[PDB]
């Protein structure tokens, strides 16, 4: 504490930093000689200063974004000579929604796809990949495929524009979708014709063309291809998929705070977690990423089907009795939701 | 098929305030009261009305034992936010068909009753509110 | 854990007017009234409403032993000056969990009875009042 | 210090009205009711109140044994002049602390009973009336 | 930080006109209005004012009880004179922080009631005027 | 969406005027209003607006405390001065999504209220004006 | 014939404002006024008319949540440019035949308000314009 | 601000005094006699005045 501080300080206009954004947490893997472990990122300026110019490129890279800048990016340094499962096994502890590797080999490629459907599909995690040129059939994982990208004189690879894809993906609001969103920072990409790009898009590829005097996504698609009866072409958009992740996410999240071994498994309780979800799902259909009018209720199929498979007499039982039967530690409950998509083809007819 | 006793019992009632169980509950009531206007018509004798909406209203007593609203509702109250609740009423009469299960949400009260005592009389609490939308579980 | 041993009796309370203890106390009330307006918003067909503040109302009925009210407030009255005061009510029950004691505050008489007698009739006095304040002590 | 021996009866009362005593008096009772206006002070949720005045109320009931109120008061209501009486009310109890004695001046009466009987019902009288000013003998 | 204590009530006001205390009192007005003049310049959206002049307006209502006005102003507007009148006004509220006493100087009245009455109604009288100026003697 | 919770009440307003805070205020307008000159075009039906200027206008309402505004005009008024004044408007609701802080700036009053009571009546003081300019500090 | 339930429920409406959503709105207006001149002839005692012309008027209300005129109007009229705004209202009782969409082009609002509250008060805004254009999107 | 009755220090005073505290309710010890001693406890909030302005311009 000292004097009383009065100071006026005259100095120049400074550039305007883009906004920020609420969600949307990257993945870095990196490869260089120092500053090994995890590293945090939530404003370009502070970047560890012994990094190399080329990982700092492809960090701001990944920093550029979109509308908003990523909400936060984690980077993960290793030396070098070290098993990209490493840095997976890591990486399974945090939490983030998409990872992109500037520099994998097509052993490092299989590895990290089979790391992610295994995630999914297994570890009950929704995660998301960007890949230079993979053929997986998994909406998890997104296939980007375009060579040689030129940025101020710059010539960068497929897989090293993966962070700038990432980076815009994650920047895009909940309500738009990547469909047509322009590269002001591209200046050129090798020629390509229509028919191709087309064959491309219903192949699964993410890519950039040239139209209306300038390079934009041709379509926001996943790399999904093989489509069943129960999964359907819905699952192939990513603005989908990514709504679905975080309402998977946040029921999970509540579902395991506040009933996972903490309430007898009485009936009571599975009515007072049924008002919970459901009031869950209203707030998410007043902030209109969701319709109107869902359900939420208990699966009287499913627990019919696990009591009888218990062995227990169902004849002479009423609707009543087996709704409200014990059935361990198990709960079985159904919903029904509706989601909507942004608008992607028109078509015009002009009578002169 | 009608018989007395089928008819339901009031004893057999349990409610469920803000997620927690309250055993002192005595009665339990809720309602909607549409709002209707009248219209007369050319030509028709007998006049016609038109249905705007509805208010939801109801009540809740019970024995006087711990100070469950004041906790609720009373800092809040002064400090100029008011909380909303959820409300479910359970009604399972073992000689009934089944049970009658219903959620009331956006529950605003009334009042906060501080004090009230007279000296040879048991203590009880009267908690009117207001709410706006309900969900329907295990009807009959 | 509910059992009808827990329910508080008004025979255990007792009230502090003033700093002066009270012997000849009946009963006491205090009461918080919120005020609410109704709300219609476009596509809903329930009606909200919005909190915008509480009256505080409140009685005490008292045994006619003494002039405690006049002395409290006549001379006063009549000058134009209107005093305000502080009670204390305490609710101890030995059967139940716990004790109760609020202390409400500012309070503004409603009226003064000077004389009422019948013959045949004990003698009671009610005095109504008013307050905007309180605190909570002992809360169970 | 409180028994119940204390409490005032009403059948220890006496009224003196006009300077005479009356010895048929059944009841006797005077109040103050206050004048507030509600006052809403920004940032304060409780509404406060300010005090403006108050008005003097009161009644006599007795037994009809003489006509004492219509020569009171009846033909100078006719003429156009009205008359204000001085009523002087005592209770003085034998188990009490003490008595309480107090006059009601300015008193002007609200009505004048001629005639009112049924068969096989003893008469009775009531008479309404207000004040503005007292004065305090004997207080407790 | 106010009070509702602190509003002042109209019943402790007092006025004197001409040097005499008038006790039937039942408002006075007095308020200065101020005159303005639009400014408007070519080239500029806004619009401005600047002040012109004053003038001074005031209104008294009194009960009927006897024939003040008509002695006040006797035959000096008959006569072709020019009468003037000076006013006090006090405010003093105890509960307030102080009084608040104003002389109006050069009062002018309107009109002159010398009759208006109806069977079954109490009589009052109203008196406009408009004055010059105007003293502080108290200031709250 | 809307919630019927986040109306704003204006009780949660506050106001400065000349960098005093005002405690006693009831309500506070200020609003701009617009000119418009109608186009009219030979052989074509419709008619149209063009913007010609602006003007600012509003009042302030406060409870009689005080001789608040007395002290601020004083005798500037009298003298032949144009006093101006700058006031400040906020309006900062809990349940609200944020506050709303307003500046405005070159007041001038239309008039100055002396006396205005009545017997039983409690005071008030209204006061309008006109302004040219006006800042946001807090937006929602 | 008609019926009851056909008469549109004004709770059913919507407002898109330069193509955003108001959540907030309370009613909206929009009418198109014709011009007459009289024709008389010497000789006839009827009076004739032909049309002249046509003007647009209209009003919004809106419940007070946020500051959405200001940022709509922002500095374009203080920087005496001229902006027009496009309107879209929707009526859709589920009772009634259909839907109602209209679109209210070049309007030009008539004032705006800063700041308008009182204590104790719930705040609205009023928003009165003139148009020139309007297109019909769905007929009932 | 607010004003309350010092639980803790009474506790400990009432241990001191070699008391039992097991199977006692907390109202229990919270009435419980201190002889003579009185414990409380209290908080407030008090404002600084302005001494350091710090004005960033932008030319």
């Amino acid at each position: 504490i000292g004097l009383p501080s009065i100071n006026i300080s005259f100095k120049e206009l400074a550039t305007t930093v883009k906004e920020r954004s609420a969600r949307g947490i990257i993945a870095m893997v990196l490869k260089d000689a120092k500053a090994l472990g995890l590293n945090e990122i939530h404003e370009k300026e502070d970047i560890p200063v012994d990094l190399s110019a080329e990982n700092k490129e492809y960090i701001n890279l990944a920093l550029m974004g979109n509308v908003n800048t990523p909400n936060k990016l984690l980077v993960y340094v290793i030396e070098g000579e070290a098993d990209i499962q490493t840095a997976l096994d890591f990486l399974e502890t945090k939490e983030f929604n998409y990872l992109c590797m500037p520099k994998a080999v097509e052993a490092d490629k299989t590895a990290i796809k089979n790391w992610i459907i295994k995630l999914r599909d297994i570890d009950k995690v929704k995660v998301k990949a960007v890949l230079g040129k993979v053929v997986g059939n998994h909406e998890g994982i997104i296939n980007f495929t375009t060579e040689d990208v030129l940025v101020g004189e710059k010539k960068y690879s497929v897989d090293e524009f993966t962070s700038r894809v990432a980076g815009l993906i994650a920047g895009t609001p909940l309500s738009q979708s990547v469909t047509y969103t322009k590269l002001s920072d591209v200046v050129d990409i090798p020629k390509m014709t229509k028919v191709d790009a087309e064959s491309r898009v219903n192949k699964g590829e993410l890519i950039l063309i040239k139209e209306a005097g300038a390079i934009r996504i041709a379509r926001g698609v996943n790399s999904l291809t093989e489509l069943t009866a129960e999964k359907g072409e819905m699952f192939q958009k990513i603005k989908i998929v990514d709504t679905l992740d975080i309402i998977h996410s946040d029921i999970r999240k509540v579902i395991i705070d506040d009933y996972i071994g903490k309430v007898t498994n009485s009936y009571d309780n599975k009515c007072l977690l049924i008002v919970a979800i459901k009031s869950y799902l209203e707030e998410l259909e007043k902030s209109a990423l969701i319709e109107s009018d869902s359900t939420v209720e208990i699966d009287f199929e499913a627990q019919k089907s696990y009591l009888k498979s218990k062995g227990v007499d169902l004849s002479y039982m009423t609707l009543q009795e087996i709704k409200e039967a014990n059935t361990g530690s198990k709960v079985f409950l159904k919903a029904k939701i509706k989601v909507l998509d942004a608008m992607e083809d028109i078509d015009l007819s002009i009578e002169i | 098929n009608m018989e007395a006793r089928n008819v339901m019992s009031g004893t057999w009632g349990e409610l469920w305030l803000d997620g927690n169980k309250v055993a002192e509950v005595k009665k339990f009531q809720a309602k909607m009261e549409f709002t209707k206007e009248d219209i007369i018509i050319a030509g028709q004798m007998g006049t016609d009305t038109k249905y705007m909406g509805y208010k939801g209203k109801g009540s809740i007593t019970l024995y006087h034992v711990s100070s469950r609203m004041h906790k609720l509702i009373g800092e809040k109250i002064k400090r100029g936010s008011e909380p909303r609740f959820v409300a479910i009423s359970k009604l399972n009469d073992p000689d009934s068909y089944g049970a009658e299960r219903i959620a009331v949400k956006n529950i605003a009260f009334d009042d906060l009753t501080l004090a009230d005592w007279e000296v040879g009389v048991k203590g009880e609490i009267e908690a009117p509110f207001t709410f706006t939308e309900y969900d329907f579980l295990d009807i009959i």
